[PDB]
RNA sequence: GGCCGUAACUAUAACGGUCUCGGGUAAGUUCCGACUGAUACCGCCCAAGAGUUCAUAUCGACGGCGGUGUUUGGAUGGCUGUUCGCCAUCUGCUCCUAGUACGAGAGGACCGGAGUGG
RNA sequence: CACCGCCCGUCACGCCAUGGGAGCGGGCUCUACCCGAAGUCGCCGGGAGCCUACGGGCAGGCGCCGAGGGUAGGGCCCGUGACUGGGGCGAAGUCGUAAC
RNA sequence: GUGCCAGCAGCCGCGGUAAUACGGAGGGCGCGAGCGUUACCCGGAUUCACUGGGCGUAAA
RNA sequence: CCUAACACAUGCCUCCUACGGGAGGCAGUGGGUUGCACAAUGGGCGCAAGCCUGAUGCA
Protein backbone atom coordinates (compact mmCIF):
# COMPACT_ATOMS: atom_id res chain seq x y z
CA UNK A 1 0.00 0.00 0.00
CA UNK A 2 2.50 2.57 -1.15
CA UNK A 3 5.51 3.79 1.23
CA UNK A 4 4.89 5.44 4.77
CA UNK A 5 1.15 5.06 5.79
CA UNK A 6 0.25 4.40 8.65
CA UNK A 7 -0.84 0.30 9.62
CA UNK A 8 -2.16 -0.58 13.07
CA UNK A 9 -0.92 -3.57 14.74
CA UNK A 10 -3.69 -6.16 14.93
CA UNK A 11 -2.05 -9.11 16.67
CA UNK A 12 0.72 -7.56 19.49
CA UNK A 13 4.33 -6.96 21.28
CA UNK A 14 4.72 -3.44 20.13
CA UNK A 15 1.51 -1.55 19.91
CA UNK A 16 -0.17 0.75 17.80
CA UNK A 17 1.11 2.88 14.91
CA UNK A 18 3.57 1.10 12.25
CA UNK A 19 5.31 1.89 9.28
CA UNK A 20 5.17 0.28 6.20
CA UNK A 21 8.54 1.46 4.25
CA UNK A 22 8.17 -0.98 1.51
CA UNK A 23 5.88 -3.28 -0.73
CA UNK A 24 7.67 -6.45 -1.93
CA UNK A 25 6.16 -8.66 -4.91
CA UNK A 26 8.41 -6.98 -6.96
CA UNK A 27 10.35 -3.91 -9.06
CA UNK A 28 7.29 -0.74 -8.55
CA UNK A 29 4.57 -2.85 -7.05
CA UNK A 30 3.20 0.31 -6.22
CA UNK A 31 0.23 -1.09 -3.66
CA UNK A 32 -0.37 -4.10 -1.72
CA UNK A 33 -3.78 -4.04 0.52
CA UNK A 34 -5.80 -6.96 1.11
CA UNK A 35 -3.05 -9.41 2.98
CA UNK A 36 0.21 -9.02 1.04
CA UNK A 37 3.76 -9.21 2.74
CA UNK A 38 4.55 -5.73 3.64
CA UNK A 39 7.82 -4.27 5.41
CA UNK A 40 7.31 -2.56 8.67
CA UNK A 41 8.48 -0.65 11.00
CA UNK A 42 7.13 -0.07 14.60
CA UNK A 43 7.04 3.52 15.77
CA UNK A 44 5.49 3.75 19.28
CA UNK A 45 5.13 0.19 20.88
CA UNK A 46 3.68 -1.01 24.53
CA UNK A 47 6.13 -0.23 27.62
CA UNK A 48 6.30 -3.94 27.50
CA UNK A 49 6.31 -6.57 24.42
CA UNK A 50 9.55 -8.62 23.44
CA UNK A 51 9.32 -6.21 19.93
CA UNK A 52 10.72 -2.63 21.48
CA UNK A 53 10.75 0.54 18.75
CA UNK A 54 11.74 1.24 15.35
CA UNK A 55 12.36 -2.18 14.67
CA UNK A 56 12.63 -2.91 11.27
CA UNK A 57 10.21 -6.09 10.32
CA UNK A 58 8.22 -7.18 7.33
CA UNK A 59 4.35 -8.07 7.84
CA UNK A 60 1.20 -8.76 6.77
CA UNK A 61 -2.39 -6.83 6.02
CA UNK A 62 -5.51 -7.72 7.52
CA UNK A 63 -7.97 -4.98 7.34
CA UNK A 64 -7.51 -1.78 4.74
CA UNK A 65 -10.02 0.41 3.79
CA UNK A 66 -9.29 -0.34 -0.37
CA UNK A 67 -11.90 -3.05 0.15
CA UNK A 68 -11.43 -7.13 -1.09
CA UNK A 69 -14.00 -8.12 -3.22
CA UNK A 70 -14.40 -11.53 -5.08
CA UNK A 71 -16.97 -13.34 -6.41
CA UNK A 72 -20.33 -11.63 -6.82
CA UNK A 73 -18.35 -8.34 -6.59
CA UNK A 74 -20.10 -7.08 -3.60
CA UNK A 75 -17.14 -6.14 -1.35
CA UNK A 76 -15.74 -6.27 2.36
CA UNK A 77 -14.54 -2.42 3.23
CA UNK A 78 -13.09 -2.44 6.98
CA UNK A 79 -11.47 1.43 7.58
CA UNK A 80 -8.63 0.60 9.28
CA UNK A 81 -5.56 -0.24 8.57
CA UNK A 82 -3.95 -3.63 9.55
CA UNK A 83 -0.60 -5.33 9.78
CA UNK A 84 -0.21 -8.31 11.92
CA UNK A 85 3.80 -8.29 12.35
CA UNK A 86 5.45 -11.92 11.86
CA UNK A 87 8.85 -12.75 13.09
CA UNK A 88 10.63 -11.95 9.82
CA UNK A 89 12.99 -14.40 8.37
CA UNK A 90 12.30 -17.55 9.30
CA UNK A 91 8.77 -16.68 8.32
CA UNK A 92 5.51 -16.79 10.68
CA UNK A 93 3.31 -14.71 12.62
CA UNK A 94 5.00 -13.43 15.39
CA UNK A 95 2.59 -13.28 18.48
CA UNK A 96 -0.47 -14.89 20.41
CA UNK A 97 -3.73 -13.87 19.35
CA UNK A 98 -4.99 -11.57 16.57
CA UNK A 99 -7.79 -8.97 17.25
CA UNK A 100 -10.87 -8.17 15.73
CA UNK A 101 -12.33 -9.54 12.32
CA UNK A 102 -9.74 -11.03 9.11
CA UNK A 103 -10.23 -11.37 5.79
CA UNK A 104 -11.27 -14.83 3.98
CA UNK A 105 -8.32 -14.84 1.60
CA UNK A 106 -6.37 -13.96 4.25
CA UNK A 107 -6.86 -17.87 5.11
CA UNK A 108 -4.66 -18.07 2.02
CA UNK A 109 -2.73 -21.57 2.60
CA UNK A 110 0.14 -21.01 4.06
CA UNK A 111 -0.83 -18.67 6.23
CA UNK A 112 -3.28 -20.63 8.81
CA UNK A 113 -2.57 -19.12 12.17
CA UNK A 114 -4.03 -15.62 12.42
CA UNK A 115 -7.45 -17.20 11.19
CA UNK A 116 -8.39 -19.53 13.21
CA UNK A 117 -7.97 -16.40 15.72
CA UNK A 118 -8.94 -13.13 16.63
CA UNK A 119 -12.74 -14.96 16.00
CA UNK A 120 -13.97 -13.70 12.65
CA UNK A 121 -14.79 -13.84 9.16
CA UNK B 1 17.71 24.19 72.34
CA UNK B 2 14.94 25.94 74.28
CA UNK B 3 12.02 23.59 75.82
CA UNK B 4 10.14 26.03 73.36
CA UNK B 5 11.76 25.26 70.58
CA UNK B 6 12.46 21.33 71.10
CA UNK B 7 8.48 21.69 70.72
CA UNK B 8 8.13 23.39 67.86
CA UNK B 9 11.00 21.62 66.04
CA UNK B 10 11.82 18.50 68.11
CA UNK B 11 15.32 16.40 68.00
CA UNK B 12 15.73 14.16 64.58
CA UNK B 13 16.20 10.35 65.33
CA UNK B 14 19.27 8.85 63.27
CA UNK B 15 18.96 6.66 59.92
CA UNK B 16 21.01 3.99 59.97
CA UNK B 17 22.67 3.47 56.39
CA UNK B 18 23.43 -0.27 55.27
CA UNK B 19 26.86 -1.29 54.40
CA UNK B 20 25.54 -4.31 52.64
CA UNK B 21 23.50 -4.14 50.03
CA UNK B 22 22.94 -7.49 49.75
CA UNK B 23 19.26 -6.15 48.77
CA UNK B 24 16.54 -7.52 50.60
CA UNK B 25 18.68 -7.35 53.58
CA UNK B 26 19.17 -10.83 53.00
CA UNK B 27 21.50 -13.02 55.23
CA UNK B 28 23.37 -14.16 51.99
CA UNK B 29 22.51 -13.63 48.04
CA UNK B 30 24.09 -16.15 45.25
CA UNK B 31 25.45 -14.93 42.21
CA UNK B 32 27.54 -15.94 39.20
CA UNK B 33 31.16 -15.13 39.20
CA UNK B 34 32.40 -11.97 36.22
CA UNK B 35 36.19 -12.26 37.21
CA UNK B 36 38.06 -14.24 39.54
CA UNK B 37 41.65 -11.62 39.48
CA UNK B 38 43.56 -10.50 42.53
CA UNK B 39 43.99 -7.51 44.09
CA UNK B 40 46.76 -5.45 45.98
CA UNK B 41 46.20 -4.68 49.66
CA UNK B 42 46.42 -1.23 50.63
CA UNK B 43 48.37 1.51 53.11
CA UNK B 44 50.92 -0.71 54.60
CA UNK B 45 49.83 -4.35 53.52
CA UNK B 46 51.42 -6.41 50.31
CA UNK B 47 49.97 -9.53 49.17
CA UNK B 48 47.83 -11.15 46.53
CA UNK B 49 44.47 -10.87 47.85
CA UNK B 50 41.98 -13.81 45.88
CA UNK B 51 38.78 -11.52 44.66
CA UNK B 52 35.64 -12.51 42.57
CA UNK B 53 33.42 -9.73 40.75
CA UNK B 54 29.50 -11.33 40.77
CA UNK B 55 26.86 -11.01 39.40
CA UNK B 56 24.16 -11.22 42.37
CA UNK B 57 20.61 -12.79 41.96
CA UNK B 58 19.75 -9.04 43.88
CA UNK B 59 20.35 -7.46 40.25
CA UNK B 60 23.86 -6.35 41.98
CA UNK B 61 27.11 -6.89 40.89
CA UNK B 62 30.17 -6.36 43.37
CA UNK B 63 33.46 -7.91 44.66
CA UNK B 64 33.55 -10.08 47.03
CA UNK B 65 36.62 -11.34 48.79
CA UNK B 66 37.57 -14.90 48.63
CA UNK B 67 39.11 -16.52 51.81
CA UNK B 68 40.96 -19.34 52.41
CA UNK B 69 44.41 -20.93 51.52
CA UNK B 70 43.46 -21.84 47.73
CA UNK B 71 39.99 -21.33 45.78
CA UNK B 72 39.01 -23.20 42.72
CA UNK B 73 36.38 -20.46 41.39
CA UNK B 74 36.56 -19.79 37.66
CA UNK B 75 33.96 -17.35 35.87
CA UNK B 76 30.29 -18.61 35.57
CA UNK B 77 30.70 -20.32 38.73
CA UNK B 78 27.72 -20.18 40.95
CA UNK B 79 28.91 -18.88 44.53
CA UNK B 80 26.94 -17.46 47.92
CA UNK B 81 28.28 -14.11 48.89
CA UNK B 82 27.64 -13.50 52.69
CA UNK B 83 28.63 -9.78 52.80
CA UNK B 84 32.05 -8.99 55.45
CA UNK B 85 34.59 -5.63 54.83
CA UNK B 86 37.30 -6.65 54.17
CA UNK B 87 40.39 -3.59 55.76
CA UNK B 88 42.61 -3.90 53.02
CA UNK B 89 40.43 -4.46 49.70
CA UNK B 90 38.10 -1.10 49.28
CA UNK B 91 35.27 -1.83 47.26
CA UNK B 92 34.88 -5.77 49.17
CA UNK B 93 31.85 -5.61 51.41
CA UNK B 94 31.44 -9.25 51.52
CA UNK B 95 33.29 -13.05 51.72
CA UNK B 96 32.13 -15.88 49.84
CA UNK B 97 31.17 -18.54 51.74
CA UNK B 98 33.65 -21.46 50.81
CA UNK B 99 31.42 -24.87 50.92
CA UNK B 100 28.71 -23.71 49.42
CA UNK B 101 27.63 -24.18 45.57
CA UNK B 102 30.76 -24.04 43.25
CA UNK B 103 32.91 -22.69 45.42
CA UNK B 104 34.65 -25.81 46.93
CA UNK B 105 36.02 -26.28 50.86
CA UNK B 106 39.06 -25.36 51.75
CA UNK B 107 41.70 -28.69 51.57
CA UNK B 108 43.66 -29.68 54.37
CA UNK B 109 41.75 -27.85 56.82
CA UNK B 110 41.97 -28.85 60.59
CA UNK B 111 41.64 -25.41 62.38
CA UNK B 112 38.12 -23.93 61.93
CA UNK B 113 37.01 -25.59 59.32
CA UNK B 114 33.68 -24.43 59.73
CA UNK B 115 34.94 -20.94 59.02
CA UNK B 116 35.78 -22.84 55.49
CA UNK B 117 33.06 -24.97 54.59
CA UNK B 118 35.30 -28.52 54.81
CA UNK B 119 34.11 -31.63 56.67
CA UNK B 120 35.34 -33.61 59.54
CA UNK B 121 38.52 -34.98 59.00
CA UNK B 122 38.14 -39.27 58.86
CA UNK B 123 40.21 -39.91 60.99
CA UNK B 124 41.86 -43.21 61.70
C1' G C 1 56.06 32.72 18.77
C1' G C 2 58.86 28.55 17.79
C1' C C 3 62.43 24.01 18.35
C1' C C 4 63.89 20.01 22.17
C1' G C 5 63.98 16.47 26.57
C1' U C 6 60.63 14.59 30.47
C1' A C 7 56.35 10.72 35.73
C1' A C 8 53.86 4.14 37.31
C1' C C 9 51.48 0.16 30.27
C1' U C 10 51.59 2.92 26.56
C1' A C 11 49.79 7.85 24.57
C1' U C 12 49.62 13.02 26.77
C1' A C 13 53.35 16.24 29.90
C1' A C 14 51.94 19.77 34.88
C1' C C 15 57.91 20.11 34.62
C1' G C 16 62.86 21.42 32.58
C1' G C 17 65.82 23.59 28.49
C1' U C 18 66.60 26.76 24.69
C1' C C 19 66.12 30.54 20.38
C1' U C 20 35.17 11.89 16.12
C1' C C 21 31.33 10.39 19.90
C1' G C 22 26.23 10.93 21.31
C1' G C 23 20.86 12.09 19.75
C1' G C 24 16.80 12.12 16.24
C1' U C 25 15.96 8.39 11.46
C1' A C 26 14.47 1.99 8.67
C1' A C 27 18.44 4.96 6.46
C1' G C 28 20.43 12.17 8.37
C1' U C 29 27.25 15.37 3.48
C1' U C 30 21.74 19.36 6.98
C1' C C 31 20.25 19.79 12.36
C1' C C 32 20.99 19.50 17.98
C1' G C 33 24.58 18.13 22.26
C1' A C 34 29.94 17.16 23.04
C1' C C 35 43.19 17.91 -34.76
C1' U C 36 46.18 14.79 -31.47
C1' G C 37 45.93 10.19 -27.82
C1' A C 38 50.98 11.36 -24.19
C1' U C 39 47.42 10.14 -20.16
C1' A C 40 42.97 7.22 -19.35
C1' C C 41 39.91 2.93 -20.40
C1' C C 42 39.58 -1.96 -23.28
C1' G C 43 42.09 -5.79 -25.50
C1' C C 44 46.12 -9.03 -26.97
C1' C C 45 51.96 -11.04 -26.84
C1' C C 46 56.05 -13.42 -23.73
C1' A C 47 55.51 -16.54 -19.26
C1' A C 48 59.32 -15.99 -13.82
C1' G C 49 55.74 -17.00 -10.32
C1' A C 50 50.58 -18.78 -7.06
C1' G C 51 47.29 -22.06 -7.53
C1' U C 52 49.12 -28.68 -1.94
C1' U C 53 51.09 -30.75 -6.82
C1' C C 54 50.24 -28.12 -11.98
C1' A C 55 52.37 -21.44 -15.90
C1' U C 56 47.63 -20.18 -18.55
C1' A C 57 40.00 -23.07 -13.84
C1' U C 58 41.36 -18.30 -11.57
C1' C C 59 45.43 -14.72 -11.56
C1' G C 60 50.05 -13.13 -13.27
C1' A C 61 55.98 -10.28 -12.25
C1' C C 62 59.76 -8.00 -15.60
C1' G C 63 58.75 -6.22 -20.26
C1' G C 64 56.15 -5.93 -25.34
C1' C C 65 51.95 -4.53 -29.52
C1' G C 66 47.52 -2.44 -30.31
C1' G C 67 41.81 -0.66 -30.23
C1' U C 68 38.52 3.16 -28.80
C1' G C 69 37.70 8.46 -28.58
C1' U C 70 35.77 7.92 -23.11
C1' U C 71 39.07 10.46 -18.57
C1' U C 72 43.38 13.91 -17.41
C1' G C 73 45.73 16.85 -21.08
C1' G C 74 48.33 19.57 -25.65
C1' A C 75 14.28 0.50 -7.87
C1' U C 76 11.99 3.60 -3.93
C1' G C 77 13.95 6.42 -0.36
C1' G C 78 17.69 9.15 3.86
C1' C C 79 22.02 13.00 3.41
C1' U C 80 23.83 16.65 -0.16
C1' G C 81 22.91 21.60 -5.53
C1' U C 82 25.17 17.60 -6.72
C1' U C 83 26.60 14.18 -10.99
C1' C C 84 28.70 10.58 -7.90
C1' G C 85 28.87 8.54 -3.55
C1' C C 86 27.72 6.14 1.35
C1' C C 87 23.38 4.20 3.96
C1' A C 88 18.12 1.86 4.67
C1' U C 89 15.04 -1.53 1.94
C1' C C 90 10.05 -8.26 -19.77
C1' U C 91 10.03 -11.42 -16.14
C1' G C 92 8.95 -13.43 -10.30
C1' C C 93 7.07 -17.10 -7.32
C1' U C 94 4.63 -21.88 -6.42
C1' C C 95 3.19 -26.97 -7.45
C1' C C 96 3.79 -31.54 -10.34
C1' U C 97 8.14 -34.17 -12.32
C1' A C 98 11.11 -35.31 -7.81
C1' G C 99 12.43 -34.93 -2.15
C1' U C 100 13.93 -38.36 -7.51
C1' A C 101 19.32 -37.81 -10.54
C1' C C 102 23.14 -36.27 -7.89
C1' G C 103 24.83 -36.41 -2.16
C1' A C 104 28.50 -38.64 3.51
C1' G C 105 25.12 -35.70 5.07
C1' A C 106 23.51 -30.73 4.47
C1' G C 107 20.97 -29.95 0.43
C1' G C 108 18.87 -30.52 -4.18
C1' A C 109 18.21 -30.27 -10.12
C1' C C 110 17.78 -31.35 -15.70
C1' C C 111 14.18 -31.81 -19.32
C1' G C 112 8.86 -30.98 -19.71
C1' G C 113 4.22 -29.23 -17.75
C1' A C 114 0.44 -26.83 -14.63
C1' G C 115 -1.36 -22.12 -11.70
C1' U C 116 -0.86 -17.38 -9.86
C1' G C 117 1.84 -12.44 -9.79
C1' G C 118 4.97 -7.58 -10.35
C1' C D 1 68.85 6.97 54.92
C1' A D 2 68.30 13.94 58.12
C1' C D 3 69.21 20.26 52.43
C1' C D 4 72.75 15.43 47.32
C1' G D 5 66.26 16.72 52.61
C1' C D 6 61.35 17.94 51.62
C1' C D 7 57.87 19.49 48.37
C1' C D 8 53.67 22.00 44.80
C1' G D 9 50.86 22.67 40.25
C1' U D 10 49.98 21.97 34.73
C1' C D 11 50.08 17.99 31.22
C1' A D 12 50.98 12.70 30.52
C1' C D 13 50.65 7.09 32.23
C1' G D 14 49.44 3.48 36.25
C1' C D 15 45.77 0.20 40.66
C1' C D 16 41.06 2.34 41.49
C1' A D 17 36.54 5.22 41.23
C1' U D 18 32.73 8.38 39.76
C1' G D 19 29.23 12.80 39.51
C1' G D 20 26.16 16.43 36.86
C1' G D 21 22.77 16.24 32.86
C1' A D 22 19.21 18.23 27.72
C1' G D 23 16.12 14.61 25.78
C1' C D 24 14.19 9.18 24.66
C1' G D 25 11.48 4.90 27.54
C1' G D 26 8.79 3.23 31.79
C1' G D 27 6.15 3.78 36.98
C1' C D 28 3.67 6.48 41.07
C1' U D 29 0.82 10.63 42.20
C1' C D 30 -3.21 13.73 38.35
C1' U D 31 -5.72 17.51 35.01
C1' A D 32 -8.84 18.62 30.52
C1' C D 33 -11.83 17.01 26.65
C1' C D 34 -13.80 12.66 23.46
C1' C D 35 -15.51 7.41 23.36
C1' G D 36 -17.57 4.24 27.12
C1' A D 37 -19.01 -2.52 28.86
C1' A D 38 -21.55 -5.00 32.77
C1' G D 39 -24.96 -3.19 36.57
C1' U D 40 -28.09 -0.46 39.89
C1' C D 41 -31.02 3.54 39.34
C1' G D 42 -34.29 7.35 36.58
C1' C D 43 -37.82 8.44 32.76
C1' C D 44 -40.85 6.50 28.38
C1' G D 45 -43.19 1.79 27.84
C1' G D 46 -46.94 4.85 22.73
C1' G D 47 -53.52 2.13 17.49
C1' A D 48 -44.97 -0.69 17.97
C1' G D 49 -44.96 -6.06 21.07
C1' C D 50 -46.30 -10.33 25.32
C1' C D 51 -49.71 -10.73 30.04
C1' U D 52 -53.91 -8.65 32.68
C1' A D 53 -59.01 -9.04 37.53
C1' C D 54 -57.58 -2.83 33.40
C1' G D 55 -55.18 -1.39 38.67
C1' G D 56 -50.61 -2.87 36.63
C1' G D 57 -46.44 -6.21 35.16
C1' C D 58 -42.61 -7.83 31.45
C1' A D 59 -40.09 -6.93 26.78
C1' G D 60 -38.04 -2.93 24.57
C1' G D 61 -36.12 2.41 24.45
C1' C D 62 -33.80 6.57 26.16
C1' G D 63 -30.65 8.78 30.29
C1' C D 64 -27.11 9.67 34.75
C1' C D 65 -23.16 7.25 37.18
C1' G D 66 -19.72 4.13 35.52
C1' A D 67 -14.42 -0.28 34.82
C1' G D 68 -11.73 0.86 30.93
C1' G D 69 -9.87 3.18 26.31
C1' G D 70 -8.28 7.64 23.39
C1' U D 71 -5.40 12.92 22.34
C1' A D 72 -2.73 16.77 24.83
C1' G D 73 0.22 18.45 29.56
C1' G D 74 2.39 17.43 34.69
C1' G D 75 4.57 14.21 39.12
C1' C D 76 7.23 9.96 40.79
C1' C D 77 11.56 7.79 40.99
C1' C D 78 13.91 3.50 37.92
C1' G D 79 16.63 3.00 32.81
C1' U D 80 19.51 4.67 29.01
C1' G D 81 22.04 8.53 27.77
C1' A D 82 25.44 11.59 22.24
C1' C D 83 26.97 16.20 26.28
C1' U D 84 30.06 17.68 30.00
C1' G D 85 33.05 17.39 34.76
C1' G D 86 36.61 14.70 36.50
C1' G D 87 38.76 12.85 42.11
C1' G D 88 42.01 9.44 46.15
C1' C D 89 46.84 6.93 45.97
C1' G D 90 51.54 6.07 43.24
C1' A D 91 58.98 4.04 44.01
C1' A D 92 62.58 6.26 38.19
C1' G D 93 57.02 10.15 33.65
C1' U D 94 57.28 16.24 31.54
C1' C D 95 58.01 21.56 32.50
C1' G D 96 59.35 24.58 36.06
C1' U D 97 60.67 25.23 41.96
C1' A D 98 55.46 27.75 44.75
C1' A D 99 55.95 26.04 50.07
C1' C D 100 59.18 24.04 54.49
C1' G E 1 56.73 -28.44 55.87
C1' U E 2 56.64 -23.37 53.70
C1' G E 3 59.94 -19.01 53.24
C1' C E 4 55.81 -11.33 52.82
C1' C E 5 55.09 -17.36 48.89
C1' A E 6 51.13 -20.49 49.75
C1' G E 7 47.97 -18.68 52.99
C1' C E 8 45.32 -16.88 58.17
C1' A E 9 42.45 -12.81 59.67
C1' G E 10 36.90 -10.65 64.36
C1' C E 11 40.30 -6.60 66.10
C1' C E 12 45.65 -5.95 67.09
C1' G E 13 48.10 -8.52 63.53
C1' C E 14 51.03 -13.41 61.52
C1' G E 15 54.17 -15.18 56.89
C1' G E 16 60.48 -12.14 53.67
C1' U E 17 64.86 -19.91 56.91
C1' A E 18 64.39 -21.28 64.94
C1' A E 19 56.78 -19.06 62.67
C1' U E 20 53.34 -21.80 69.84
C1' A E 21 49.48 -16.87 64.40
C1' C E 22 50.06 -20.46 57.31
C1' G E 23 49.84 -26.29 55.98
C1' G E 24 50.10 -31.41 58.43
C1' A E 25 51.31 -34.30 62.46
C1' G E 26 51.65 -35.60 67.89
C1' G E 27 49.69 -33.74 72.02
C1' G E 28 45.96 -30.51 74.40
C1' C E 29 41.50 -27.28 75.56
C1' G E 30 35.96 -26.96 74.86
C1' C E 31 31.48 -28.82 73.57
C1' G E 32 29.12 -33.65 72.15
C1' A E 33 24.45 -36.03 68.02
C1' G E 34 26.05 -32.32 67.59
C1' C E 35 29.84 -28.71 66.48
C1' G E 36 31.12 -24.43 63.54
C1' U E 37 29.62 -20.38 59.96
C1' U E 38 26.75 -16.51 58.02
C1' A E 39 22.61 -13.13 58.90
C1' C E 40 19.73 -10.25 62.15
C1' C E 41 18.16 -8.19 67.60
C1' C E 42 19.53 -6.94 72.73
C1' G E 43 24.08 -6.88 75.46
C1' G E 44 29.16 -5.10 76.31
C1' A E 45 27.97 0.80 74.60
C1' U E 46 27.19 5.91 80.93
C1' U E 47 29.03 5.41 72.57
C1' C E 48 21.81 9.61 72.37
C1' A E 49 23.72 9.41 79.03
C1' C E 50 15.62 9.60 82.45
C1' U E 51 18.47 5.86 85.46
C1' G E 52 23.54 7.98 83.38
C1' G E 53 27.26 11.83 79.53
C1' G E 54 29.31 16.41 77.60
C1' C E 55 31.05 21.66 75.02
C1' G E 56 38.74 26.96 77.60
C1' U E 57 42.78 23.74 74.41
C1' A E 58 39.81 16.65 72.57
C1' A E 59 33.62 16.76 68.75
C1' A E 60 30.71 20.74 70.94
C1' C F 1 7.30 -20.55 51.85
C1' C F 2 10.09 -15.06 55.90
C1' U F 3 11.05 -15.16 48.52
C1' A F 4 6.73 -15.09 43.49
C1' A F 5 -0.93 -11.31 46.08
C1' C F 6 4.04 -15.97 40.58
C1' A F 7 1.50 -19.95 37.22
C1' C F 8 -0.93 -24.06 38.87
C1' A F 9 -2.26 -31.45 36.54
C1' U F 10 -5.23 -34.43 39.94
C1' G F 11 -8.26 -35.79 44.39
C1' C F 12 -10.82 -33.79 48.10
C1' C F 13 -3.54 -16.04 30.38
C1' U F 14 -4.48 -21.80 29.93
C1' C F 15 -7.53 -25.33 27.77
C1' C F 16 -11.46 -27.54 24.31
C1' U F 17 -13.66 -26.72 18.97
C1' A F 18 -16.87 -29.72 14.06
C1' C F 19 -13.75 -22.40 13.96
C1' G F 20 -19.64 -21.02 14.57
C1' G F 21 -18.44 -20.90 19.76
C1' G F 22 -17.14 -22.43 24.53
C1' A F 23 -14.53 -23.62 30.01
C1' G F 24 -11.91 -22.05 33.85
C1' G F 25 -8.84 -24.04 51.46
C1' C F 26 -5.97 -29.51 52.57
C1' A F 27 -2.48 -32.40 50.02
C1' G F 28 0.52 -31.79 46.01
C1' U F 29 3.60 -29.58 40.64
C1' G F 30 6.56 -26.06 38.27
C1' G F 31 9.09 -21.74 39.24
C1' G F 32 11.87 -18.19 42.51
C1' U F 33 2.54 -36.29 52.96
C1' U F 34 -1.29 -35.96 46.53
C1' G F 35 -1.75 -39.97 54.60
C1' C F 36 -6.21 -41.70 58.47
C1' A F 37 -10.83 -40.64 60.80
C1' C F 38 -16.12 -39.41 62.45
C1' A F 39 -13.94 -41.70 67.57
C1' A F 40 -13.97 -36.71 70.41
C1' U F 41 -15.00 -30.99 70.45
C1' G F 42 -17.35 -27.36 67.14
C1' G F 43 -20.48 -26.15 62.69
C1' G F 44 -24.59 -27.04 58.46
C1' C F 45 -29.25 -29.76 57.74
C1' G F 46 -33.00 -32.98 60.34
C1' C F 47 -38.25 -34.35 65.27
C1' A F 48 -34.28 -37.91 65.13
C1' A F 49 -31.65 -41.54 63.09
C1' G F 50 -28.00 -39.96 60.77
C1' C F 51 -25.64 -37.51 56.44
C1' C F 52 -22.04 -33.68 55.17
C1' U F 53 -17.43 -31.58 57.58
C1' G F 54 -8.82 -31.56 54.29
C1' A F 55 -12.79 -27.24 60.55
C1' U F 56 -10.87 -30.46 63.41
C1' G F 57 -8.65 -34.88 66.15
C1' C F 58 -4.56 -37.53 64.56
C1' A F 59 -0.48 -39.77 61.93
Amino acid sequence: IQEQTMLNVADNSGARRVMCIKVLGGSHRRYAGVGDIIKITIKEAIPRGKVKKGDVLKAVVVRTKKGVRRPDGSVIRFDGNACVLLNNNSEQPIGTRIFGPVTRELRSEKFMKIISLAPEV
Amino acid sequence: PTINQLVRKGREKVRKKSKVPALKGAPFRRGVCTVVRTVTPKKPNSALRKVAKVRLTSGYEVTAYIPGEGHNLQEHSVVLIRGGRVKDLPGVRYHIVRGVYDAAGVKDRKKSRSKYGTKKPKEA
